[PDB]
């Protein structure tokens, strides 16, 4: 799953097998690293725009500012809605995508940018 | 052979062949025609009217049409929001009305000319409550589909304040196929006593789904509140040992019933069945049994009022009938042994609250009776069987199971050699030898696999969770 | 002939008028809530009573505001269940050990 996107002013970040449904049982990490004094602007492109009536687990895309499982939780995104664009100067937006044992969806498309 | 005609309304396909209900209705007319034991001196004819589904004004039209031709009784259509209109016409015009689908009786409707052969879900809910309390459950989990399922199980949902129960409630989504999100939820919550409430077609529709997420195992224990449960295709399930329990008002022990159902199968596969949905081909649904038993109770009423005639009442001639008052009482006092067994009517409300139920369950062979129920008595159960242990307990070879391990120096080792090998054939050690003897003495079909977390597994202070084998177990 | 009918209250009476009006076109404007049968295709009615599929969500919001962990529902007749179905499903997700009488 690893697409090492280190040292880019901007670049493509996306779920595996993006135009297809993402594979099951996948717990793969992604890490965004910014040089000192920079700002991270994460652009996220949803594939499908619908309004869910519920929020659930089993497939969750959370965002962290710092090392994983050890930095404060920013938010934990799921469903088919496009999350709002996240602007922080924590300089380390490290993002993990999970997978349950079934029930794949349309995946996601994102774009990281550095200033 | 006096002339007598019955109103037949049948919300139907508006295309294709005849529905089950109308055929079962005509079957009754023909049978009553042949065996002169009933109405030897009177021959009853019949008229049928076909309407769109769920159009009350449309039903009222045809009700007025039949009443113009004159009838004895109108066998009401099988969905409520038309049943109400037809009933309100029949009551105001004096002709008795007989219904076969349960409706939500309005809170205080002062109607007096309607009887209902479908068992009251007050009693059915009570019996389901007794069955639940017999299996000694505590965490039951109702599931329904239509909004009215609440009203239908109100006698159950009030129970938590009396007995010791905790019960969630969920709803099947509007779409039938995607039950997966509900099933996923239910499996996560560890719900192992599920009460479904849906017409048996929908039940078969969700049983496949339950199979795909592997709930169909020895853990889960569904109770199906519907009545036509035998129509299910039991075969892909009867060897996985789940504990399904339904009911069957359809008495099928009498040889007479066996013969009648059989000839029904002869004249019913006459119309094409469904090969994919998961239902038996050619089995008589309860909603047709109730049609059939309706005609018999009507005839048992009619045969004792020979003076009865067929006047041509008009909807605009609001003056009631000269035979309604006595005829209706005669009907309400009937008794009969139809395809559903005993037939009676609560004298107060003209509903039906007394009957005889055969509880059923899934044994290994198939659906087979394991007791009886009726409102008067309690729940009598005859599953007092005893089984001395076969030496190869639990299996010759059935119910394949995965096993989970971890590498330990004397116990479990991956087989050491050059050529890579797969399956439960790449491991060696002590515990494997232990498992090996288990299969040779109990007939196991085991797949071996390792723990990804790779721990013994222990209690997690942060959240109460576990890891390793304990978590996955 | 009438431009539109402002129909009665009792649900059984309302259904017949709803059907007649849709079959003939004249709009029908209701005032009392009724659990419309979800298998009905008619289109010529609007009903002003605040439909309970939202009132129930509001009641749930209110109860949750109190941080209630136990609540007892008392209804009047059968249709109260339908009227509160969105509340009764709450123990599925949240923590509301509720009783009903
Ligand atoms: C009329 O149209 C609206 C959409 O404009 C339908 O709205 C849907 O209403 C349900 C509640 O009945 C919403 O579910 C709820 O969402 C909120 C916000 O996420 C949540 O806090 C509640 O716990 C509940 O999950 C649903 O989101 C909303 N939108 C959708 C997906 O359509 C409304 O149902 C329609 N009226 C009727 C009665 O059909
Ligand atoms: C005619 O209809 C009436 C109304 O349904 C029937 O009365 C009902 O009878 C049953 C059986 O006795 C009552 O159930 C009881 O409930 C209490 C709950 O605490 C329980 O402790 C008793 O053991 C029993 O289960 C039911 O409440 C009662 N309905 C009323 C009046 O509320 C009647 O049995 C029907 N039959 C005839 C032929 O009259
Ligand atoms: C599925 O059907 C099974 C039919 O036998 C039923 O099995 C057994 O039912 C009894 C009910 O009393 C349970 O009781 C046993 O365990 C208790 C507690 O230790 C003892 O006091 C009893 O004397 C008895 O040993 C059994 O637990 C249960 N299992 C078996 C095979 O003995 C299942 O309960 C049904 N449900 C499920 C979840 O499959
Ligand atoms: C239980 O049912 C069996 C079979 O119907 C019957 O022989 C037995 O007498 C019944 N026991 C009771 C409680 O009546
Ligand atoms: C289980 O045993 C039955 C009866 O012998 C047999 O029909 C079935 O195919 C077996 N299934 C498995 C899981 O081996």
């Amino acid at each position: 799953c690893g697409i090492w996107v280190r040292t880019s002013n901007g670049g493509h970040f996306a779920s595996p097998n993006y135009p297809d449904s993402y594979p099951p049982n996948k717990e793969c990490i992604y890490i965004l690293e910014a040089a000192p004094r920079q700002r991270i602007e994460l652009t996220f492109d949803e594939r499908y725009y619908i309004e869910p009536s519920f929020e659930c687990r089993f497939d969750h895309l959370e965002v962290r500012d710092g090392p994983f499982g050890f930095s404060p939780l920013i938010d934990r995104y799921c469903g088919m809605k496009s999350p709002a664009l996240i602007r922080s100067t924590g300089r380390f937006m490290w993002i993990k995508f999970s997978s349950d044992e079934e029930l794949e969806g349309l995946g996601f498309r994102a774009k990281y940018s550095f200033i | 052979t006096h002339v007598l005609r019955f109103g037949g309304i049948f919300e139907y396909v508006e295309s294709g062949p005849m529905g089950a209900e109308e055929l079962a209705f005509r079957f009754a007319v023909n049978t009553i025609n042949r065996n002169r034991t009933l109405l030897p001196n009177t021959t009853l004819t019949y008229d049928t009217q076909k309407i769109n589904l769920y159009d009350s004004f449309e039903a009222s039209k045809k009700a007025c049409d039949q009443l113009s031709l004159g009838v004895a009784a109108i066998l009401g259509p099988s969905h409520s929001s038309s049943a109400n209109a037809v009933q309100s016409i029949c009551n105001a015009l004096g002709v008795p009305h007989i219904q076969t689908r349960w409706k939500h009786q309005v809170s205080d409707n002062k109607d007096s000319f309607y009887v209902s052969l479908y068992p009251d879900f007050s009693s059915l809910s009570r019996a389901i409550l007794d069955l639940v309390q017999f299996f000694k459950w505590k965490t039951v989990t109702v599931v329904y589909d239509d909004s009215t399922g609440l009203i239908r199980l109100q006698e159950l949902i009030k129970a938590p304040s009396r007995y010791n129960l905790r019960l969630k409630i969920r709803q099947l989504p509007a779409d039938t196929k995607d039950a997966k999100p509900l099933l996923k939820e239910m499996k996560r919550g560890k719900e192992f006593h599920v009460i479904f409430d849906c017409s048996h077609e929908m039940a078969a529709g969700i049983l496949k789904q339950a199979l795909a997420m592997g709930m169909m195992t020895e853990y889960y224990h569904y109770i199906f509140t519907t009545l036509d449960l035998f129509a299910l295709d039991v075969e892909p399930y009867r060897y996985s040992g789940v504990n399904m329990t339904g009911f069957r008002i359809l008495n099928t022990e009498n040889t007479q019933v066996s013969s009648i159902i059989e000839k029904w199968s002869m004249e019913r596969l006459q119309a094409p069945p469904k090969p994919d949905s998961g239902l038996l081909d050619g089995f008589m649904t309860t909603d047709a049994a109730l049609m059939y038993d309706a005609v018999h109770v009507v005839s048992v009423a009619v045969q004792q009022f020979p003076q009865m005639t067929v006047s041509s009442l008009q909807c605009n001639r609001h003056k009631p009938w000269r035979f309604g008052t006595r005829f209706m009482s005669l009907i309400k006092e009937a008794h009969w042994e139809g395809l559903t067994g005993r037939i009676t009517f609560n004298k107060t409300n003209g509903l039906r609250t007394d009957f005889d139920l055969d509880v059923i369950s899934l044994k290994e062979e198939g659906l087979e009776k394991i007791g009886t129920w009726d409102p008067a008595s309690g729940l009598n159960m005859t599953e007092s069987q005893k089984g001395k242990p076969a030496n190869i307990t639990d299996s010759l070879s059935n119910r394949s199971l995965i096993v989970t391990t971890i590498l330990e120096e004397p116990y479990v080792l991956f087989k050491k050699s050059d050529k890579p090998l797969y399956g439960n054939d790449r491991f060696e050690g002590y515990c494997i030898d232990l498992l090996r003897e288990l299969s040779t003495i109990l007939g196991f079909t085991y797949e071996i696999r390792l723990v990804e977390d790779g721990k013994y597994g222990a209690q997690d202070d942060v959240n109460g969770q576990w890891n390793g084998m304990v978590r996955e177990l």
